């Protein structure tokens, strides 16, 4: 947008209340993301609220040319999924409908939850998954098609 | 049954169908009891999922973010 960017420049230049401005406006999506990838409120405001704060530590670094909403995705994307797998425990050796949904939202693995939840819940392109994922639009095309067939064995039956 | 069907099925979700491959897709589906419960299910899945776009951020985010901030 062209209001971000213009907070965006404020918030290099040294005001910080700019930035209020940049969680308001996406502080919502941000933590849907988290949630739907956790499914624990707990976990899901602390690492939204870490996004935002690791996205004004590194404000400089974003080049202001390119989509920030992009940017902070992907900030958000990395945390929630080093976070899933952090819980698997062999890690460091080497009736309510929603709720329901959001179960079956996690027997689904982390490279097929996030396309689902970026292309479904959040309502994003291929091609912005994609830049957030750091892979092709082919691949984020095949990952979506496994993960419908992944969801579809979960949520059949509900 | 044609293995290449479920390809289709995808592209059709996609928004991606060819005009061409379209036509081919409704055919089968007409015609066949598994392709279509195949097919139905994955629609009803989506939807599903698609009905809880609804989470918002808690009280006070925005300023718990900013006392966070050095
Ligand atoms: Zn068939």
């Amino acid at each position: 947008e062209m209001m971000i960017k213009k907070r965006i420049k404020q918030v290099k230049k040294g005001d910080q209340d700019a930035f209020a401005d940049i969680v308001d406006i996406y502080k919502d999506k941000i933590y849907q993301l988290c949630y739907r990838m956790l499914g624990n409120v707990h976990e899901a405001e602390d690492i939204a609220q870490e996004a935002f704060i690791r996205a004004y530590v590194n404000i400089d670094s974003f080049d202001i040319n390119r989509k920030f909403s992009t940017w902070l995705y992907r900030i958000a994307t990395n945390l929630t999924i080093d976070r899933i797998r952090k819980k698997k425990p062999d890690y460091y050796l080497d009736l309510e409908l929603s709720n329901t949904i959001q179960q079956k939202i996690l027997k689904l693995p982390d490279k097929y939850r996030t396309v689902i939840v970026l292309k479904y819940i959040d309502e994003l392109s291929l091609i912005e998954i994609g830049e957030i994922l750091n892979i092709p639009v082919g691949t984020v095309k095949t990952r979506i098609h496994r993960g419908r067939e992944a969801l579809r064995k979960q949520l059949r039956d509900l | 049954c044609p293995e290449q069907i479920v390809q289709l099925m995808h592209m059709h979700l996609d928004g991606d169908i060819l005009p061409k491959d379209e036509h081919v897709l409704n055919e089968h589906l007409e015609t066949c009891e598994k392709c279509r419960k195949h097919f139905y299910e994955m629609e009803k899945s989506i939807a599903l999922v698609r009905s809880t776009s609804h989470v918002e951020a808690p009280a006070d985010f925005t300023a718990n973010v900013m006392a966070k901030l050095p």
